[PDB]
């Protein structure tokens, strides 16, 4: 029940952990300048409940065996990550995290989707423009 | 009157003079061998108060390092702030701040004292203790373990140094994520994980399901390990139910 | 858990609502088996009734009478006693110092019912002694009723709404069934389901233009050229029932010599539509056995509105589709009681039952039956020219009753200036609207769901709505307020319920004599003219069976040359603005602005429809805030970029309060009917650099608007 | 169905007052009475029917029925059921008749409803501000659903405290001895004003709610259903499992939720394990003012082995997180259960020797008798519920009257003394340690088995119920109404010491200055649980 | 062998009654008040688009908590199990899943008293797969065929033109 650390190689940018945080230690903001999603963790808010490791799809956030957490300045509490947003292929509005889409494509290839990555244009399309596709 | 405000009247943290703030390092090396600490409990739960009082208990001691709890702010060299600053508690905390002799050391204790914790955006709190007074050392936790309290006081007194630092964005953000336990199909793994989480726990359930997963490599052999090693009736019931979920699939 | 059968208070489709009520609260709205709807309702009928619960989503519902002591003072709550003694002393003082005509009194058209309109015009013409009564049929189908009275004789819808289901062709001209009267759109759907071809003449690609064998995308304001072209195709290809044009009508040679100069090739550019599809449309409408014309606000709301109605009705005479079932001219009405307000006499030139005031015989009959010597005879001043008469110094007081002229009138700056010099504005409303805030005296009124009366559908069909719940603020119905006001200064005027008023109406009208409460009852549909209280007369489905109800008994042909709209597209105003409705919300958004299910779909500031190419090149994205500038104001709405609107014009929505398009609309009134030109004015759309500052300018102005109305009413 | 007889008695005493009545569960009942006839009904059910005023609170139902709702929860203890008295206060003129002139236990609930909702109980003598701070602007009523955003913070009007303290028995010559809010060994903010003449206390007033975060509003705006279990744990560190079980059982009673068999009585095991932790802390503090300190550090030692089973049954210290709405999060295993059994026994070994201190009886006979006497006449009026009311003579216990987490399968014993001194309340807590250790001895050896979690259910909107737990300081009554599948419409919690606080004036009267911190700590206050 | 609701685009008049019917038949229940079918418009066609209830479900494959399962021939999503990972809105080839949460009950959008300084504003809307408000927990909102309701779907019943009809295979 120590400090929550995040593995940035396995975080897909799905505000699952952010939505389950009771104290809003985990925050995400969408930065249109940079086309990046700013994932942030603050240790000054964390109540060490452990919901973040409970709800993580890819088990990136874990609570370690680390209890010596005192700092001199408040900015050392922060763990930060930035993930490139995926632009749509019909419009060009940013609609999802590119790493999340790639992880979804990898998930679909495993259980048997022989031609999953040849359908990448369907995955990188916004759900509004995907609904207009089946209208025609 | 006691604290500075904006044009709207909202309180702001106090700003010490730099003549007053210039000798903080000399004060720290002066009180390195003997620290007089006054607990200033604000709007917080006893957790962040009893554990601070447990820093002089039989399990963890503070007088061996020189820390002695004082009954008055006038005796204090370190002002330990505990809870989120309630509107009724801002004025007594400020009074305890000005009552102490300058210069001072302020240590924020706990999530509720660092930033407000779970009550950070709420009408009756002002947030953390840094929203009313300057803070030198931040100690997180809800509640902080006595080892963390000793580490925080030792790092404040210079006996230890800071361990954790900030982590910024980098190259590891854009490296792709990998499928975990990518041997069997994801549906069953998810179903047996949910089945173990219903019967054992978040923690116990991931543990039992992962044991079962390593034992899906040899059905009979590790079915046998799960059955014999533990000899726990409960763990055995968890494994039998997980096995029926996977089998029926 | 009893069910109360009511009539939907929004549009003239006249659907029946089974309001399920438990305790004294409404739990749901159910589709009733009425004549028009037959168990199908739109979203406004299903989830548009919860405005009576004072939800305060947009505006607070009225509770108490409030008197403003001095303009610049505030609305301070007052008892009904002096609210009404003030509204009698001030009115009597004005009619003494200035004139009976210095007063002006509107009639409502939404939830008050027919009997309230009758007692309001009775109050005005008897106690006041004026013909200064005008509902908002003035800004509606006023050109339509004037042109039909001058041309065919009867100014109402000549056929039933249910009669469109069995026509052989439906000719929609400047009408949007799918967004104005959705059940009428469903009737057009089944008409296409019965084999009828549909011809839609609309610059946009509306949902009714989708179910169409062919669609005409014409230039804005060029209806007369197209109508003359297709009439010329009908005449020259000799395609008409001359039997009909020889026996029943009169004036064919003038039409022939005035239309022959309008061939399709000359208008192939003023109407922007090619000649081949014009010939196809004229041939298809001519060869249809029984075909109907449905027209809306793309016809009347112009400078050339009356002439366009004359052209359409004359062309109906050419095709011979006038007087037989599943045919005829069908001007689809607007509000749920605008046809009712027209019948009841809430117009400045007629008495109840479509009897005009120029005849001294009607002016003797109604003076004998009411009680003064003779009612005033002068045709009176109209609500559209009310700022013109107020600023010039001709009208002094305005009894606004159940309308919102500070939101739903052209040149809102002129309306505000008129209300400032008008020394008294009495607003009798059920909500704290924009006009209700700028009112010197305001009287709360009983809503639609809490009183009794008679509604009239688009196809002149009477219907009954019953009381569901009691009012919770001891506030009385509108006819009670009118009767008490008339009692405190004039005539002894007292009524017990609406049945007595309806009986008095049948006494004063030979055309509503067969429409009694028990014949209509719960699920009845009685289309005037009905003459016998016997079960003999169930109503009259179609008009003009044997006589056209003309002084000659013969229809008249008329059309004129096309002239351009007054405002021109200039260097800094290259964009045509057309103010057009949408489904989901109703006019002025007082009711439907307080419904949670309806306000959860579209709130503010609304969508101004932009053609894709027009925005691609002017720099405007699919949901961007856009500064729309005109000669009289600048406002903000979003943009809905799609290729459904035609290029060169924007189609925009007046129900929104922040970014209302009535500031942009220059009022140029018609030549004789005096209707504002909403469907054509010149604007310029321009993008905004910082969208976040404009988005914040949406929110704070939306909250500062609600701050005023929640300060004055509460 | 429980509660039919009381409803019949109310109907025969008042013929046409009960406008509506419904059953939440079998033992839970609510009645809607007339507004102008409210004080007679609650006084009748209190005095004549032997009911205890558990909690009373307001509600904001102006978009549900157009009226405010003030509830009056009464516990029938003469079988035993819950009766809630509901009234419909008018919207634009919020005024309802007060109960405090008739029932003295209605003195702070009717002061809280003046501040949170702005409703005005006419005839209330104590009109002072209770929960809101002194710098709070007047008409901002926080718990009104349209008064303000939860995130809005008004400017403080004053920096100095403007609270008025009454002196019932003193005069303008008496001095005052503060004992808060910043006092050592208090460890938690709360002000006290000892109007003293010498070392004797003539009168005692106090100012509280310095730790008023405002979590009642935050539980219905930013926070869901499973996340309020974290809010209940972070109220105070020692009642954490008491608040969580009280909140969880309020939401599982609001729906059906047939919880699994062992998931009930494991909560009963952990509820008693927590009162090992809290009573042995108070007994350590009982020796730190009686005198001996080598009786405190040693109670700290037996508290540590109570913390050792709390380390193994959960793995946490103080605030935990082991209950969800359907059931318990983390689940106990076999050796943990065999082990906790004799560490329960060796504590009964250690506890017996350490309790040989009062057998010693020197400062435990002169400092702890005749000091802080709580009149059972007064305790009946103000409806105290903790070891206060059990020492005074009333056998008030939730686990015997209303078994909530399967306490009927556990050996229940209620201990009530006759004296009303500090030493009498220690004897309540001493016998409760052995009683809780008997349940740990008999709970973990006969678990019924089965599943642990029931999830996937859908929250029916506008369903409410009462949840209750037996905290170490009394009962905490949690009333929660479901709003939708995600959020709560309203959650109300009353602490164990919330009922206990208004009788501290009658304890500190007639005593000394020196033993006044002992009198306050004799009932073991949890300021953070009552300040909310 | 799947049950789904399809829309006839030739019969749809774009009245948004189906959107208000689906939004209100769930708001009276406990579920989300966002409509599960959205009227899509282009030049020649107009029809609401909703969940196809596929025989093999890409949404159910990528679900980390098994919140999406097939029962009664319909692909049904449990809104009490979704952890807002937003992976179902990517794997859905028809865009049938959007993400919204519950507002605080009986509280208006702007409840800022003029007695205090205003609260910080909400972040700007970009996409339902990216947006996060601290007080709102977004949940995968999908057509559940109104299985809780006893008289079938409310979109089929309250359609004025009878465009929507339930396609049902055993
Ligand atoms: N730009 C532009 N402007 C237009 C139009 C357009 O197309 N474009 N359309 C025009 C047309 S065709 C029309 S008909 C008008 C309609 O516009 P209005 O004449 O403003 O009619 P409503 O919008 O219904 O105004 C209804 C008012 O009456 C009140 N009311 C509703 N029910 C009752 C009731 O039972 N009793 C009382 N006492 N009051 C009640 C409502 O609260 C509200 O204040 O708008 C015209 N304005
Ligand atoms: N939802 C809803 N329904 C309403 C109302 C409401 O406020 N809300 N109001 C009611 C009222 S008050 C009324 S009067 C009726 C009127 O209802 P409609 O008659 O349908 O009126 P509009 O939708 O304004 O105009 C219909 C069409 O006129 C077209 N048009 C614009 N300019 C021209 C032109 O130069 N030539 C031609 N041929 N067409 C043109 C527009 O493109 C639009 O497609 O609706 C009623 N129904
Ligand atoms: S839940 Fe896991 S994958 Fe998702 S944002 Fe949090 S850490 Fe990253
Ligand atoms: S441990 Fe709890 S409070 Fe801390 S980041 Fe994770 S979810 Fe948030
Ligand atoms: S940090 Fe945690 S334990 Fe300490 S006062 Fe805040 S909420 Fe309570
Ligand atoms: S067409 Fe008119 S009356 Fe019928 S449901 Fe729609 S709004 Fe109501
Ligand atoms: S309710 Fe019916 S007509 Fe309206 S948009 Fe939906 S399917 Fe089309
Ligand atoms: S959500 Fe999409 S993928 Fe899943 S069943 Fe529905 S249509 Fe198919
Ligand atoms: S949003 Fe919910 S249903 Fe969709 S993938 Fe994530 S957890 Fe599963
Ligand atoms: S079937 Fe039910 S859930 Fe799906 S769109 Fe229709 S009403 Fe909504
Ligand atoms: N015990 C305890 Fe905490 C308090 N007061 C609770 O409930
Ligand atoms: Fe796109
Ligand atoms: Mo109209
Ligand atoms: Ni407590």
């Amino acid at each position: 029940r120590g400090k929550p650390e995040q593995n940035p190689q396995q975080c897909i940018g799905c505000a699952a952990c952010v939505n389950a945080c009771p104290s809003n230690a985990l925050t995400v903001e969408t930065d249109l300048a940079t086309g990046e999603l700013a994932w942030e963790f603050n240790l000054g808010h964390c109540i060490f409940c452990g919901r973040c490791e409970e709800v993580c799809p890819t088990a990136a956030i874990k609570l370690s065996q680390e209890y010596e957490l005192a700092v001199w300045k408040k900015e050392d509490f922060l763990q930060q990550s930035r993930f490139a947003l995926c632009n749509c292929r019909v419009c060009n509005r940013p609609f999802a995290v590119q790493k999340e889409i790639d992880y979804a494509i990898a998930l679909l290839k495993h259980n048997g989707d022989s031609r999953a990555e040849n359908h990448r244009e369907s995955f990188e399309t916004c759900p509004e423009c995907k609904r207009q596709k089946c209208l025609v | 009157l006691l604290g500075p405000r904006d044009a709207n009247g909202i309180p702001v943290p106090m700003t010490v003079d730099e003549s007053i703030a210039s000798m903080k390092a000399s004060l720290l090396k002066k009180i390195k061998r003997s620290a007089y600490v006054y607990r200033v409990d604000c709007g917080g739960c006893n957790g962040c108060e009893i554990e601070i009082f447990a820093t002089l208990s039989p399990l963890f001691d503070a007088e061996r390092f020189g820390i002695k709890v004082v009954p008055s702010p006038r005796h204090a060299d370190i002002l330990l702030f505990t809870g989120a600053v309630t509107r009724a508690m801002r004025s007594p905390a400020l009074r305890a701040w000005q009552s102490a002799p300058d210069p001072k050391i302020c240590i924020s204790y706990g999530a509720c004292g660092n930033s407000g914790g779970i009550f950070h955006d709420l009408y009756c709190v002002w947030g953390g203790t840094d929203k009313i007074v300057p803070v030198d050392v931040y100690i997180p936790g809800c509640p902080p373990t006595p080892a963390a309290t000793l580490y925080g006081f030792a790092m404040a007194l210079g006996l230890l140094e800071q361990k954790i630092h900030a982590r910024g964005p980098g190259e590891l953000d854009e490296q792709p994520a990998e499928i975990l336990h990518g041997d069997m199909v994801q549906p069953l793994r998810v179903k047996v994980d949910r089945e173990a989480r219903r019967l054992a726990g978040y923690r116990y359930g991931r543990q039992i399901a992962d044991d079962y997963l390593t034992q899906l490599g040899q059905g009979e052999e590790q079915v046998a390990r799960w059955l014999e090693a533990e000899n726990d009736p409960r763990l055995n019931e968890i494994v039998s139910h997980l096995n029926h979920v996977v089998e029926e699939a | 858990m009893k069910k109360v059968v009511t009539v939907c208070p929004y549009c003239a489709s006249g659907c029946k609502i089974n309001l399920v009520v438990d305790n004294g609260k409404i739990v749901r709205a159910e589709a009733a088996q009425g004549k028009t709807n037959q168990g199908t309702l739109c979203l406004k009928g299903y989830y548009g009734w919860d405005f009576i619960n004072d939800t305060q989503i947009l505006t607070p519902r009225l509770k108490t009478p409030m008197i403003r002591r001095q303009r610049g003072g505030k609305l301070e709550p007052v008892s009904w006693d002096e609210a009404l003694n003030y509204v009698a002393e001030r009115l009597s003082a004005i009619k003494e110092k200035y004139g009976p005509d210095a007063i002006q009194t509107t009639g409502s058209s939404r939830g008050t019912g027919n009997e309230t309109n009758y007692v309001m015009q009775k109050f005005a013409r008897a106690v006041i002694g004026t013909n200064n009564v005008d509902c908002c049929a003035r800004v509606x189908h006023g050109p339509s009723v004037a042109g039909l009275h001058q041309s065919v004789g009867n100014g109402a819808m000549s056929n039933a709404i249910n009669e469109i289901d069995n026509t052989d062709l439906v000719f929609v001209f400047g009408y949007n069934p799918a967004d104005s009267h959705p059940i009428v759109a469903n009737h057009v759907i089944n008409a296409k389901r019965n084999g009828a071809k549909i011809i839609v003449c609309d610059p946009r690609k509306i949902e009714t233009a989708r179910i169409a064998d062919m669609h005409i995308a014409l230039k804005n304001g060029s209806n007369i050229a197209l109508l003359n072209a297709m009439g010329h195709v009908i005449i020259e290809e000799n395609l008409y029932d001359k039997a009909f044009v020889a026996s029943r009508t009169e004036g064919f040679e003038e039409y022939r010599k005035i239309v022959e100069g309008y061939t399709p090739e000359s208008v192939e550019d003023i109407t922007g539509v090619s000649a081949s599809e014009i010939r196809q449309a004229a041939r298809m409408y001519a060869q249809a056995k029984s075909a109907a014309i449905l027209w809306g606000m793309g016809v009347t709301q112009f400078y050339q509105g009356v002439e366009t109605v004359r052209s359409l009705t004359s062309l109906a005479m050419l095709t011979g589709n006038l007087g037989k079932p599943h045919a005829g001219v069908n001007p689809v009405r607007g509000q749920n009681n605008v046809q009712g307000a027209c019948d009841m006499g809430a117009l400045p030139d007629t008495y109840p039952g479509y009897q005009y005031v120029k005849d001294p015989a009607n002016r003797e009959k109604f003076a004998k039956a009411w009680g003064v010597e003779s009612l005033p005879a002068h045709t009176g001043y109209r609500i559209s020219e009310l700022p013109h008469r107020a600023a010039h110094g001709e009208v002094r007081a305005a009894y606004i009753m159940g309308e919102d002229p500070l939101q739903t009138d052209a040149e809102l700056s002129a309306v505000r200036k008129a209300f400032e010099d008008l020394e008294l504005v009495i607003v009798q409303d059920i909500f704290m609207t924009k006009t209700a805030s700028a009112a010197d005296v305001i009287l709360p009124s009983t809503s639609w769901g809490e009183h009794e009366g008679v509604f009239t559908a688009a196809d002149r069909g009477f219907q009954r709505f019953f009381k569901a719940v009691e009012p919770k603020w001891d506030l009385k119905t509108d006819w009670q307020i009118i009767s008490e006001i008339a009692t405190r200064m004039g005539y002894p005027m007292h009524y017990n319920n609406t049945q007595e008023i309806w009986d008095e109406l049948r006494h004063l009208c030979p055309d509503f004599y067969g429409a009694t409460y028990e014949k209509m009852g719960e699920l009845g549909f009685i289309q005037w003219p009905c003459r016998d209280t016997s079960d003999a007369d169930q109503g009259t489905s179609y008009l003009f069976k044997e006589k056209f109800d003309t002084p000659n008994g013969l229809a008249q042909f008329f059309t004129c040359d096309w002239v351009a709209p007054i405002d021109k597209l200039t260097d800094e105003y290259p964009m045509v603005l057309s103010t057009v409705r949408e489904v989901g919300h109703y006019s002025c958004r007082s009711m439907t602005g307080n419904c949670a299910a309806l306000a959860a779909l579209a709130d503010e500031p609304g969508y101004a429809q932009i053609n894709t190419e027009d925005a691609k090149r002017l720099g405007i994205e699919d949901e961007a805030l856009v500064w729309v500038h005109s000669r009289k104001g600048k406002i903000i709405t979003r943009a809905q970029v799609s290729d459904r609107p035609n290029k060169g014009a924007i189609y925009m929505t007046y129900q929104w309060w922040i970014g209302a398009c009535n500031e942009l609309v220059t009022e140029n009134l018609s030549p004789i009917t005096k209707t504002p030109e909403y469907k054509y004015c010149a604007v310029r759309v321009e993008p905004i650099a910082d969208q976040r500052a404009a988005e914040q300018y949406v929110i704070d102005e939306y909250n500062k608007l609600k701050t005023r109305l929640r300060e004055a009413a509460l | 169905k429980l509660g039919q007889h009381y409803l019949a008695a109310l109907n025969e005493a008042f013929p046409g007052v009960v406008l509506d009545h419904a059953w939440q569960t079998k033992d839970q009942l609510t009645v809607t009475v007339k507004v102008n006839y409210l004080p007679e009904v609650v006084e009748f059910l209190y005095y004549k029917q032997g009911g205890w005023l558990s909690v009373l609170f307001g509600n904001d139902e102006r978009k549900l029925n157009g009226h405010y709702a003030v509830y009056y929860v009464l516990s029938m203890e003469k079988t035993k059921c819950w009766i809630t008295v509901r009234v419909e206060v008018d919207a634009n003129k919020p005024e309802y008749p007060s109960v405090t002139p008739r029932v003295p236990a209605a003195v702070w609930g009717e002061r809280e409803v003046r501040d949170m909702y702005g409703l005005i109980p006419v005839g209330l003598p104590d009109e002072r501000r209770l929960v809101l701070p002194d710098d709070w602007p007047d008409e901002l009523y926080p718990l009104r659903k349209d008064s303000m955003d939860y995130r809005q913070r008004p400017a403080p009007t004053t920096d100095a405290e403007t609270y008025e303290f009454i002196n019932e028995l003193g005069d303008k010559k008496n001095n005052v001895v503060p004992i808060g809010p910043l006092h050592v060994t208090s460890d938690e903010p709360g002000h006290f004003r000892l109007f003293v003449d010498g070392e004797n206390i003539i009168d005692a007033d106090y100012r509280l709610f310095y730790v008023h975060r405002g979590m009642e509003k935050l539980a219905e705006t930013r926070m869901g259903y499973n996340e309020v279990t974290f809010l209940s744990d972070r109220v105070c560190g020692i009642c954490g499992f008491a608040h969580s079980t009280a909140y969880t059982t309020s939401v599982e009673n609001a729906m059906g939720i047939q919880v699994p068999e062992r998931a009930q009585m494991i909560r009963a095991i952990l509820l008693e394990v927590e009162r090992l932790h809290s009573h042995l802390l108070n007994l350590g503090l009982a020796c730190h003012f009686t005198g001996f300190d080598s009786g405190f550090m040693q109670f700290f030692r037996v508290r540590e082995t109570s913390m050792k089973m709390a380390e193994i049954l959960t793995g946490a210290r103080k605030t935990y997180g082991l209950n969800l709405i359907g059931g318990i999060r983390r689940d106990l295993l076999k050796d943990d259960m065999i082990q906790t059994r004799q560490l329960a026994q060796q504590m009964r070994r250690e506890v017996q020797e350490l309790v040989d201190v009062l057998l010693s009886t020197p400062n435990m006979e002169q400092r702890t008798v005749g000091i802080g006497r709580l009149d059972p006449e007064i305790a009946r009026d103000f409806s105290n519920v903790g070891p206060m009311v059990r020492a005074s003579g009333h056998a008030r216990d939730t686990r015997a009257d209303h078994p909530f987490v399967g306490y009927g399968l556990l050996p229940m014993e209620v201990h009530s003394e006759q004296g009303c001194d500090v030493i009498s309340r220690l004897k309540v807590r001493i016998n409760e340690v052995y009683t809780a250790l008997n349940m740990i001895d008999y709970g973990l050896d006969n678990l019924p088995g089965g599943p642990l979690m029931v999830e996937g259910f859908t929250y029916i909107p506008h369903r409410f119920a009462l949840g209750f737990a037996e905290a170490p300081r009394g009962d905490d009554i949690h009333w929660s109404m479901t709003g939708d599948n995600q959020k709560l419409y309203r959650w109300r919690c009353r602490a164990a010491t919330y009922a206990n606080w208004p009788t501290l004036r009658y304890m500190l009267r007639g005593n000394t200055v020196s033993d006044a911190p002992l009198i306050i700590g004799s009932l073991d206050p949890c300021y953070s649980c009552t300040d909310r | 062998m799947n049950r789904f609701v399809i829309a006839d685009s030739t019969l749809c008049i774009g009245c948004h009654t189906c959107e208000a019917a689906c939004s209100e038949t769930h708001r009276q229940h406990g579920l989300q008040s966002m409509p599960r079918l959205r009227v899509m418009l282009n030049e020649k066609e107009s029809a609401p688009q909703l969940c196809h209830h596929c025989e093999d479900a890409p949404c159910a494959v990528v679900c980390p908590v098994n919140a999406i399962t097939r029962v009664d021939g319909a692909v049904q999503l449990n809104e009490s199990l979704c952890v807002s990972c937003k992976l179902c809105g990517i794997a859905c080839p028809f865009g049938a899943i959007e993400f919204s949460g519950s507002r605080p009950l009986d509280i208006p959008a702007n409840a800022n008293t003029p007695k205090a300084p205003p609260a910080p504003p909400a972040p700007a809307r970009v996409s339902t797969l990216l947006d996060w408000v601290p007080g709102i927990r977004a949940i995968a909102v999908k057509c559940d065929l109104c299985s809780f309701d006893e008289q079938g779907p409310a979109c089929v019943r309250m359609c004025p033109t009878k465009a929507l009809h339930l396609v049902d295979n055993t």
